[PDB]
């Protein structure tokens, strides 16, 4: 499958001086076991109990594998998914899980050919996204993601159908964090755009709807705040 | 003594037409360079229970305009980079049709921020997501911060202060969940021995009066270089044995 260059979202590692290491069988279904068995309620017992398998070495290979096999395909429990994360304390494990989820977005919002992208999984891993950093309060460095310079760049390549869809599902879970809710300036920059680019690049409706989805779920409508001029 | 290398000694101004390189420069360094001092200047005069001190910050940060704002990178060691700026000076526009004082009425270039000085709200969006924020691994280094803190967290928050204190902190301690104000930490070290203004803590280290350190780019190099040079003397360590840390998160 052709790629394209994304010259505004970028992979980097995870400073870890721990060797990662695949797990072991017995290692494997002792967690597999608890991600199947947790719920809200047995969340912090699931969780000790989890630790006494998952130590920082194994880090990397549960977030492979709860990303890839979990997190891109069950949007129903991305709370659930999201609250052992936190439960589990460690800013390591989030970081490998904030990681891989930059890899498999990379990958598909990177695939030339439009009709070869899973909208879903791609709708799923920016849901999921935003729901492990914005949503806790937590920011995604420019590094990573340039959305700005992405949605600009998306205009110029005819890419919107694809990148204005990501953005907005990210941009979703900021609207229940304290930090990052408008009048957030970084989110309100984001939003101006959005609302430039809806008036500007004659694009079709669902593009419009969703737009205006996302300003709803802030309260706001495409009138609550002028538009950016980036577009010409 | 105290003797940091010449190129350390390097502010570098920040107008619109920078701002966004200067960004880039800044994202580059700040995993390795990840301890960052501030300092801020406001236009005015500030205006006329702990919580009196908290409300006359919370009504003047919401009405006065800070003019510039100095940032400075280094590791815990008090290491820069040896390409290229670790201090930069943000200068801030300037509106003269808006601001009450007039230009003439009571250091600055005043037509220069008024032409060329960056718009608050460019400057807040990249600092968002530029590293430096939100993040345990950077460490915030501040010196009798409370009006620092209260103009940095205003311009992220992009809102109106907070009612009250506890609101605050609560504010400055997501934005900044790593920080340390010098002022206390070195009162708190001269209080195992019983001014602290920063020059007599730069004093105290050895540190020659260097003219860069009078510009408020120049007053966060200052106090930079002075809390890891002090903090290398000690281990991080109080004189009884005590870690800094303790102190952690705590303003004034």
């Amino acid at each position: 499958q052709e790629m394209i260059p994304l010259k505004f979202f970028a992979v980097d590692e995870v400073s870890c001086q721990i060797n990662q290491e695949g797990a072991p069988k017995d290692v494997v279904e002792k967690v597999l076991f608890v991600l199947n068995n947790v719920t809200l309620a047995n969340l912090n017992n699931k969780v000790d109990e989890l630790k006494k398998s998952l130590t920082p070495n194994y880090f990397s290979w549960f977030s492979t594998y709860l990303v890839t096999q979990r997190a891109k395909t069950e949007p129903n429990y991305h709370d659930l998914y999201s609250k052992v994360i936190v439960a589990m304390g460690s800013g390591l494990l989030h970081q490998f899980m904030v990681n891989v989820t930059l890899r498999q977005l990379f990958v598909l919002l990177s695939t030339k050919d439009e009709q070869a992208i899973d909208k879903k999984h791609l709708k799923n891993l920016a849901s999921w996204l935003g729901c492990i950093t914005l949503a806790l309060n937590k920011p995604i460095k420019h590094k990573n993601i340039a959305f700005r310079e992405m949605l600009i760049e998306a205009y110029k390549e005819n890419r919107l159908e694809i990148v204005v869809p990501f953005v907005t599902k990210i941009l979703q879970r900021a609207s229940e964090s304290k930090i990052f809710k408008p009048p957030n300036p970084w989110t309100v920059g984001i939003l101006k755009l959005l609302i430039e680019l809806n008036e500007k690049a004659n694009w079709k409706l669902s593009l419009t709807f969703e737009v205006e989805v996302l300003l709803k779920s802030f309260n706001l409508t495409t009138k609550s705040l002028k538009p950016s001029n980036f577009i010409n | 003594m105290f003797l940091p290398p010449p190129n350390y000694l390097f502010v570098r101004d920040v107008w619109k037409s920078n701002l966004y390189s200067e960004f880039a420069v800044i994202r580059q360094l700040v995993s390795q360079y990840n301890h960052v001092s501030i300092s801020t200047e406001f236009v005015g005069t500030l205006a006329r229970k702990v919580d009196y001190h908290y409300q006359t910050m919370r009504a003047n940060v919401d009405f006065l305009n800070p003019i510039q704002l100095g940032l400075s990178l280094s590791d815990a060691n008090g290491n820069k980079p040896d390409n290229g700026p670790s201090t930069w000076q943000f200068n801030f526009e300037f509106d003269p049709k808006k601001e009450i004082m007039s230009t003439e009425s009571l250091g600055i270039n005043f037509e220069k921020h008024e032409n060329l000085g960056i718009d608050v709200f460019e400057f807040s969006q990249l600092l968002m997501d530029s590293g430096l924020m939100m993040d345990d691994s950077v460490t915030w280094i501040t010196y009798h911060a409370a009006y620092d803190l209260g103009f940095l967290i205003n311009i992220l928050m992009n809102d109106s202060m907070p009612n009250n204190k506890e609101d605050f902190e609560w504010w400055v301690h997501q934005y900044m969940p790593n920080f340390y104000d010098l002022n206390l930490v070195y009162k708190i070290i001269q209080e195992f021995k019983n001014q602290y203004s920063l020059t007599t803590l730069a004093d105290e280290l050895g540190l020659p009066r260097f003219s860069i350190f009078t510009t408020t780019g120049g007053q966060s190099l200052l106090m930079l270089l002075s809390f890891c040079q002090l903090s290398k003397l000690s281990m991080h360590k109080f004189p009884n044995g005590t870690d800094f840390a303790k102190y952690q998160g705590v303003i004034y």
